[PDB]
């Protein structure tokens, strides 16, 4: 017809697009799917190293009661967490069950570990050693002390700081992620909670590593604070 | 307040770490390491390692060859005066052969030595590929890389070598030059009616945009999500944890869909391939098979008309 | 409908204004008072770039108008305006639907805050987002302050907009030798390539040769490291891609913002500079 | 690099991005720098017509004394005030054409005449005067010359002009930005009229040779591309500007001057004023328009001399 080859050619084009995208937009599926009242990909399996273990995706996963109430009946409402919203372990302290295994470097060593086990490792020339320092919650009141500092052993970096809560001695572990330093006055500032909140921080099955399981549980608990450490910060601004 | 993850405030040393060992047939790893408190900051620290085999050396070389035959011509384009070379540097180079040629091999100093120094660009940049191919095998890794590379190839290949050797003519090749290869751009352009209505350059920008939106969406999203150790993209993929789970619902209840921690980087991934994908279909087409892009899209009603304000008579009708 | 895992994370508040009033979910979209804001703003925003469509350049009744979505033109109000609030069919719908536009893009970005508050994590994403917003101001916003006139605003049309750059650019005779313009394409450049590096590197080591099992962080660096003797890391590879990407709308917003304002000649002649250093 | 707010001027339709920007502060020094020099008062325009009483008149033949004397005073003031009378003539001989500058400005009397009557698609009612390009100076401060950069052209150059006759002095001359198109007389255009391929062999070169030498023109008149084209279509006549059609005319009459009044003269001038090819400086859009639209801002100085038309 009045046909180009330039036309042919953006047709083929489109066609490898649309293609594509329904490629992508079944990677797109391998967690989450089926929702909750592009098809799905045919399983994928990742063949875990060492030890090992072997995950599929997309898979099956059983369900886990949501501990929380639906504010409102309707469609598309949201639900109040059950109890003492630090406690829920829902909403921005929600988070699921990863493994009960601890990443591993390369050889296979416990990869997170606190400097008192990769012997190695050391802080920074130029830079405050964060053992010893004195953690400060949301509000002010002193938490506790670093009593330690845990590190990847793959990519050397401070990944944890070990605290030794006053109000307990427990030791509990604190992201760097959620810490901000004032080292001009040797603190450990803490938006996240308040400085009573860190007495029920999700505990260590063992103090000298963490595990993927037990990992998340922890930022999770930081995380709520977010938006439960406070009956304002979980309200509005206007 | 809060850490943004943008500068590490406190680093941690550890004996340099020399990689992974490499199977049967991987020379030593020359190079030992250095750290440096302020890549630190912002990075690993550790500037380690480096391996070298025949493939890369044999780059290397090459490499400088071409770039070498490129500037003692800058030098000689402006007479060998050093002084002279440094004050036009900008706008010096070295031009393809001209169309007198066709595809002959002209003498050196007739383009020959474009094409010198073209031959042994490409070569060490075919050679780099090949580099990069074998690295990634000695890991057991895959060819993801060294097939994003052969995508950027294939554009290159398509300016300077290909399209001129199917339009039978060298001097349809790009010149070797900072402003020069600038005002081959231009030139291009208006040469072939407009090229901001060539559609694959059209889809090639929607790609070169959508590569700033999505590493910026990609990168925001990990790090505001690093609290949770999103950047360990490694494990999130084997063992979703609460990271890659904050991140898709950022999204989804944003724009009403979302991916997961290793699909993104096969929307990333492909994003920018098919940047230099379309760029060189793009080009290859350009004079080959269209020869005014704005007339072209006239042909198929995609041009706007504006009430005409202005107007010049045409004195070639006399 | 909700992913498998969405229900423990769908909590009541975290709002910045308004309250229970608009928080909930419509399909996967979260509303929110910003849901709603903005929704008025698109709205009214398209529902006036459809009545354009309508009306045409010069008529409903013109040849020139039409539906055709290449052709179609909202264009910015004569250079003769001024800064002042040009007819509806003289750039006024033009004007009014660049307010709806910021305020569109305005409110998406706060409601990405009040999602961003309501899963505890950190707002980087709408940080970065108001860059894009930013540069989107700098050319329909502040640049046609700095000259004087809202006519200096790029029009909205698919195809009539590239008509604008091009215009504009040339009009500086060699826009390729802007420098500001140069440093936004390498960042340009430079995001697409390190997207495309690690896209790769990722998808490489969480799916490696057959046989082989998911690689680790110490490949991720082993192999950088023996590309090119060196690897910024995971963290900070997002770190840097964010860079790039964000630097690209910066420089972008500059060199146009520089194109005008600050700078009246050709872009060629600037180089001027540095062909009367002293040094020669 | 300083300014808020620049002076800006809509060329094309709203939206279509063809405006203009520049500076105010320096559109007026600018202004102040192209002042016309005032005319003279008119003439007593009675009596013989100066080829009547004098004897080696080829051009102002049917002027009057008067006016025949005036224009030889306007004229000097324009080309060689320091100087007078005696630049472009021989003592005690007055007819004599001994001398250079007497055989070039009697032909540069003929180059006027011929802009003001005949070219007028390009000055309009406007008009030239020795003043336009001399300002005052018996060197054209903006004549130029095939010279050599410290750079190296590109070997290739248009094909000299698609010509034979009195060009082997175009030979010996390497590329330049002008005298390819404003001198010779090659093809300008591109630009295809088809949208699909395989019937237009326009070079990438000539491409380039064409953009050069539009940025020269744009930089002499002080203006942008947009200030005759819609870079959407730059062959397009039908989307450009009036502007585009007067500069055609413009390549034509600058061909014209050059071709027919500069280059014959070429063996009666000095080495001084040839450059290092033996080329002599000519005309190019920078001669008459240094840096504006209009030359002078478009003062109509012409018009108060009969002796300029023919
Ligand atoms: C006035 C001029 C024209 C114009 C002319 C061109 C031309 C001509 C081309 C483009 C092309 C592109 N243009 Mg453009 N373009 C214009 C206006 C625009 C605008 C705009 C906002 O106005 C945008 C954003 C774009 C966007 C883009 C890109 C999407 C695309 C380039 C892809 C790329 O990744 O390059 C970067 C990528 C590469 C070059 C790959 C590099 C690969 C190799 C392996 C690396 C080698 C390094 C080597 C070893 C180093 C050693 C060298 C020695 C030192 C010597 N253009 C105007 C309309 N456009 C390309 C295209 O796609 O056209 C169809 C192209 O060819
Ligand atoms: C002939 C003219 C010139 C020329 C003229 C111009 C001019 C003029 C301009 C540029 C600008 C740019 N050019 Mg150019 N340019 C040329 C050649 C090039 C080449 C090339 C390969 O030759 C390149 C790579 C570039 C590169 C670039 C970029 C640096 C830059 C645009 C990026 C941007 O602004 O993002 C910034 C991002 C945005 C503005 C987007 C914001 C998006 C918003 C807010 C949200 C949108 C949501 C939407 C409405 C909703 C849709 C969703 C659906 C509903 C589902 N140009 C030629 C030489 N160049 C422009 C610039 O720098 O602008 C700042 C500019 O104005
Ligand atoms: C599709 C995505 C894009 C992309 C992808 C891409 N590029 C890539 C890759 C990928 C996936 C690689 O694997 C490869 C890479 O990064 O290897 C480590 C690369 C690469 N992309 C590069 C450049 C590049 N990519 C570009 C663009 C793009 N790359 C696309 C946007 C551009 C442009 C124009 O935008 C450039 C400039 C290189 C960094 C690298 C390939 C380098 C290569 O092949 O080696 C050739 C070797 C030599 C020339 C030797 C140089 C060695 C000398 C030691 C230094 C010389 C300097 C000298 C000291 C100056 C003075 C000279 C002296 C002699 C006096
Ligand atoms: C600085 C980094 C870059 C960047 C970042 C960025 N963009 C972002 C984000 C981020 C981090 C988001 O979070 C947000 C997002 O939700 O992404 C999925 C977004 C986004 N970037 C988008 C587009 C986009 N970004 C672009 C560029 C960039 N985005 C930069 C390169 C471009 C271009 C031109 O390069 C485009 C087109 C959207 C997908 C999304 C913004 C979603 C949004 O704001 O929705 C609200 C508004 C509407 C649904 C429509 C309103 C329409 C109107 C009221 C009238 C329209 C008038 C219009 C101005 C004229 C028509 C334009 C013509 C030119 C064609
Ligand atoms: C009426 C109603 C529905 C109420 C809702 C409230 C709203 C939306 C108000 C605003 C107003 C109005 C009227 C809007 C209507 C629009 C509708 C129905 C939807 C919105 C439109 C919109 C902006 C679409 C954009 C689509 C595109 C092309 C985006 C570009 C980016 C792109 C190509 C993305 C594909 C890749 C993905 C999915 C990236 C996200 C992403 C990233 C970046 C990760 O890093 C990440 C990490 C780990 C896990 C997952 C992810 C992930 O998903
Ligand atoms: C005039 C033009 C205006 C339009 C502009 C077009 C821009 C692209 C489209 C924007 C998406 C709209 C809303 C999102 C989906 C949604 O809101 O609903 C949800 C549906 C249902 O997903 P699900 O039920 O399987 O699972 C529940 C999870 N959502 O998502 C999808 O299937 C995925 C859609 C992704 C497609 C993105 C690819 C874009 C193609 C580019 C088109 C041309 C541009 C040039 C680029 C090369
Ligand atoms: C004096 O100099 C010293 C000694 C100090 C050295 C320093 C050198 C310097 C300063 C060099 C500077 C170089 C610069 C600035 C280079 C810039 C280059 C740019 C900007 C290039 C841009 C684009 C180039 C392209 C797209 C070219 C592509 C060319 C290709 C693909 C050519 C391929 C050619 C082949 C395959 C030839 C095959 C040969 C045969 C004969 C087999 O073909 C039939
Ligand atoms: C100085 C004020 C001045 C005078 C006086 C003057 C006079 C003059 C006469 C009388 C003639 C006619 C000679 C004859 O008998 O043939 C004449 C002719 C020409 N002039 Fe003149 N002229 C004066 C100044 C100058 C200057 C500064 C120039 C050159 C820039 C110049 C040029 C000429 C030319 C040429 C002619 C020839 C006229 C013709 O062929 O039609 N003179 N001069
Ligand atoms: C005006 C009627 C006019 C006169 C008179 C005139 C005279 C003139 C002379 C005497 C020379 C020779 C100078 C020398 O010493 O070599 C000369 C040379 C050039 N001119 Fe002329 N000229 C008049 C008008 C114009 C106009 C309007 C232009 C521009 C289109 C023009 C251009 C030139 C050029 C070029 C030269 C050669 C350079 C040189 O020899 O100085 N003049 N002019
Ligand atoms: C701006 C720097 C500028 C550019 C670029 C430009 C380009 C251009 C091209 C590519 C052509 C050839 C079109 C074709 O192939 O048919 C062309 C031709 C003409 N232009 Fe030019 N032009 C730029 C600037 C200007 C300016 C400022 C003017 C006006 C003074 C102008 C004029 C013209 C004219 C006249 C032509 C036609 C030439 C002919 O027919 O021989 N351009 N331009
Ligand atoms: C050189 C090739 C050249 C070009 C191009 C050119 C263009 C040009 C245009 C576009 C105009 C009109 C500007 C407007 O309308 O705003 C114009 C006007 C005049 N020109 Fe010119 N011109 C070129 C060269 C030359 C040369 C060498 C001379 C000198 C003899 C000259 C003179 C003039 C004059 C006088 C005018 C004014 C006309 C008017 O409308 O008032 N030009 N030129
Ligand atoms: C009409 C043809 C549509 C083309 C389908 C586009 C999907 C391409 O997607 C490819 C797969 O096909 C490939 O096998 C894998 C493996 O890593 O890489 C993907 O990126
Ligand atoms: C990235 C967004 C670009 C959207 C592409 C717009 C294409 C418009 O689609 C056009 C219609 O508007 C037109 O009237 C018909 C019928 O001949 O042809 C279609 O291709
Ligand atoms: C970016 C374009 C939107 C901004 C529009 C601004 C309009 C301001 C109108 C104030 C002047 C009033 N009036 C009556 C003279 O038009
Ligand atoms: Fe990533």
């Amino acid at each position: 017809h009045y046909i180009d080859a330039a036309q042919i050619t953006i047709w083929a084009f489109w066609l490898f697009f649309f293609g594509l995208i329904i490629y992508l937009r079944r990677e797109d599926k391998r967690e989450g799917y089926p929702l909750d009242s592009p098809d799905l990909p045919d399983p994928k399996t990742f063949v875990l190293p060492h030890n090992g273990g072997t995950v599929v995706a997309p898979r099956v996963e059983a369900p886990v009661a949501v501990n929380a109430t639906p504010f409102s009946p309707a469609p598309g409402s949201p639900l109040v967490p059950n109890g003492d919203p630090m406690l829920s372990g829902f909403g921005p302290a929600a988070s699921p069950d990863r493994p009960k295994h601890c990443d591993l470097t390369f050889e296979g060593l416990p990869k997170i570990v606190p400097m008192r086990v990769a012997k190695e490792f050391s802080i920074a020339e130029g830079d405050p050693d964060p053992r010893g320092m004195t953690v400060v919650g949301l509000d002010g009141e002193v938490a506790g002390t670093v009593s330690d500092v845990w590190v990847d052993r793959s990519e050397p970096q401070i990944r944890y700081l070990e605290v030794e809560v006053a109000a307990n001695k427990k030791k509990v572990l604190l992201p760097i992620g959620f810490s901000r330093f004032d080292k001009k006055a040797r603190k450990v500032k803490v938006d996240a909670i308040k400085a009573a909140h860190f007495a029920n921080v999700p505990t260590l099955s063992n103090p000298d590593q963490v595990t993927l399981y037990e990992e998340d549980k922890v930022c999770a608990y930081y995380a709520g604070g977010k938006l439960y450490a406070t009956a304002e910060r979980a309200g509005p601004l206007l | 307040p809060e850490y943004q993850n943008i500068f590490t405030a406190v680093q941690v040393r550890a004996p340099a770490y020399p990689g992974v060992p490499l199977p049967k047939g991987n020379l030593p790893r020359i190079g030992r390491p250095i750290f440096s408190y302020w890549l630190g900051k912002i990075g690993d620290a550790q500037i380690g390692p480096i391996y070298l085999g025949l493939t890369g050396t044999l780059s290397i070389f090459f490499g400088l060859v071409a770039i070498s035959i490129i500037g003692f011509n800058m030098l000689a384009s402006v007479h060998w005066d050093v002084f002279q070379f440094l004050k036009h540097f900008f706008w010096l180079g070295l031009e393809p052969p001209p169309p007198q040629y066709g595809l002959r091999i002209p003498p050196l100093s007739e383009g020959g030595w474009w094409l010198i120094a073209g031959l042994f660009l490409t070569l060490s940049i075919l050679l780099w590929w090949v580099r990069t191919y074998k690295r990634a095998e000695a890991l057991g890794m895959s060819q993801h890389l060294s097939w994003a590379f052969a995508a950027a190839i294939f554009f290159y290949l398509v300016l300077g070598f290909i399209r001129p050797v199917m339009m039978g003519s060298w001097a349809k090749a790009v010149p070797f030059g900072i402003f020069p290869h600038l005002d081959w751009t231009a030139a291009f352009s208006i040469r072939y009616g407009n090229l901001y209505y060539n559609p694959f350059h059209m889809l090639s920008i929607a790609f070169l945009y959508g590569s700033a939106l999505l590493f910026a969406m990609h990168g925001a999203t990990i790090l505001s999500v690093s609290r949770f150790g999103g950047d360990r993209e490694i494990d999130q993929i084997t063992h979703r944890g609460t990271a890659a789970e904050g991140a898709a619902l950022f999204w989804r209840w944003t724009m009403g869909f979302n991916a997961t921690m290793e699909s993104i980087h096969r929307w990333a991934w492909w994003c920018a391939v098919l940047t230099v994908i379309t760029a060189g279909i793009g080009i290859l087409l350009s004079g080959t098979v269209v020869d005014n892009w704005y007339l072209w899209a006239v042909k198929h009603g995609m041009a706007p008309a504006y009430p005409e304000v202005v107007t010049a008579v045409n004195p070639y009708e006399t | 409908a909700m992913l498998s895992f969405e229900k423990k994370y769908r909590v009541r508040g975290g709002t910045l204004i308004g309250g229970d009033l608009f928080d909930f979910w419509v399909g996967p979209f979260y509303v929110g008072f910003f849901g709603v804001v903005g929704f008025c703003f698109t709205l009214l925003g398209v529902l006036l770039i459809v009545w354009g469509a309508t009306i045409g350049p010069t008529g409903p009744t013109s040849d020139l108008q039409t539906y055709n979505l290449w052709r179609i033109s909202i264009a910015p109000p004569d250079l003769s305006y001024g800064l002042r609030m040009a007819p509806l069919t003289e750039g006024g719908l033009w004007q009014i639907i660049t307010i709806c536009a910021a305020g569109a893009f305005i409110s998406w970005a706060l409601r990405e805050v009040e999602i961003c508050r309501k899963l505890g994590i950190g707002f980087h994403v709408p940080f970065a987002f108001s860059f894009a917003i930013g540069a989107y101001l700098v050319l329909v916003f502040v640049r046609p302050l700095l000259m004087g006139a809202w006519g200096h605003g790029f029009p909205y049309g698919i195809l009539s907009h590239l008509d604008w750059v091009s215009n504009v650019g040339y009009q500086f005779l060699h826009f390729h030798y802007n420098p500001a313009h140069m440093l936004a394409i390498s960042f340009f450049f430079t995001n697409c390539l390190a997207l495309s590096m690690h896209g790769s590197l990722i998808l490489s080591v969480t799916n490696p040769q057959r046989g082989e099992p998911v690689k680790t962080s110490e490949h991720e660096n082993t192999f950088f490291r023996d590309i090119v003797g060196y690897s910024i890391g995971a963290l900070a590879i997002h770190r840097l891609g964010l860079f790039l990407a964000l630097s690209a709308a910066f420089w972008s917003a500059v060199c146009i913002l520089i194109s005008g304002p600050f700078w009246t000649r050709g872009w060629p002649e600037w180089w001027n500079w540095w062909l009367e250093l002293p040094l020669w | 690099c300083e300014g808020p707010p620049p002076g800006t001027e809509q060329i094309g339709y709203r939206g279509v991005g063809m405006e203009n920007y520049y500076v105010k502060r320096q559109r007026a020094l600018s202004i102040q720098a192209n002042q016309p020099v005032e005319s003279l008062p008119a003439a007593d325009s009675t009596g013989p017509k100066a080829s009547e009483v004098y004897q080696s008149v080829q051009v102002l033949k049917d002027l009057s004394v008067g006016e025949f004397t005036r224009t030889m005073v306007a004229v000097t003031t324009w080309v060689s005030p320091k100087e007078g009378c005696n630049y472009c003539h021989v003592p005690g001989n007055w007819a004599s054409d001994d001398i250079y500058t007497k055989v070039v400005s009697r032909r540069m009397f003929e180059l006027v005449r011929a802009a003001n009557s005949d070219w007028k698609a390009h000055v309009a009612e406007t008009g030239v005067t020795c003043y336009t390009c001399h300002r005052g100076n018996p060197v054209p401060k903006y004549a130029w010359v095939t010279d050599p950069g410290p750079k190296y052209p590109s070997g290739l150059k248009p094909t000299g002009q698609n010509y034979g006759s009195k060009t082997v002095a175009y030979a010996s001359l390497p590329f330049d930005p002008l005298t390819p198109f404003l001198d010779q007389a090659n093809e300008i255009r591109i630009t295809g009229n088809a949208a699909l391929a395989g019937s237009n062999p326009a070079s990438l070169k000539q491409a380039e040779w064409t953009f050069g030498l539009m940025m020269n023109i744009s930089d002499s008149l002080g203006v942008g591309c947009t200030s005759c084209h819609n870079t959407r279509a730059f062959n397009d006549w039908t989307q450009s500007t009036p502007k585009r059609t007067t500069a055609w005319y413009a390549i034509r009459h600058v061909r014209d001057i050059n071709q027919n009044y500069i280059w014959p003269l070429n063996d009666v001038l000095p080495a001084s004023r040839k450059g290092p090819y033996g080329d002599p400086l000519r005309v190019s859009c920078m001669t008459c328009h240094q840096a504006v639209n209009k030359p002078l801002y478009g003062a109509q100085m012409a018009k108060d001399y009969p002796g300029l038309y023919k």
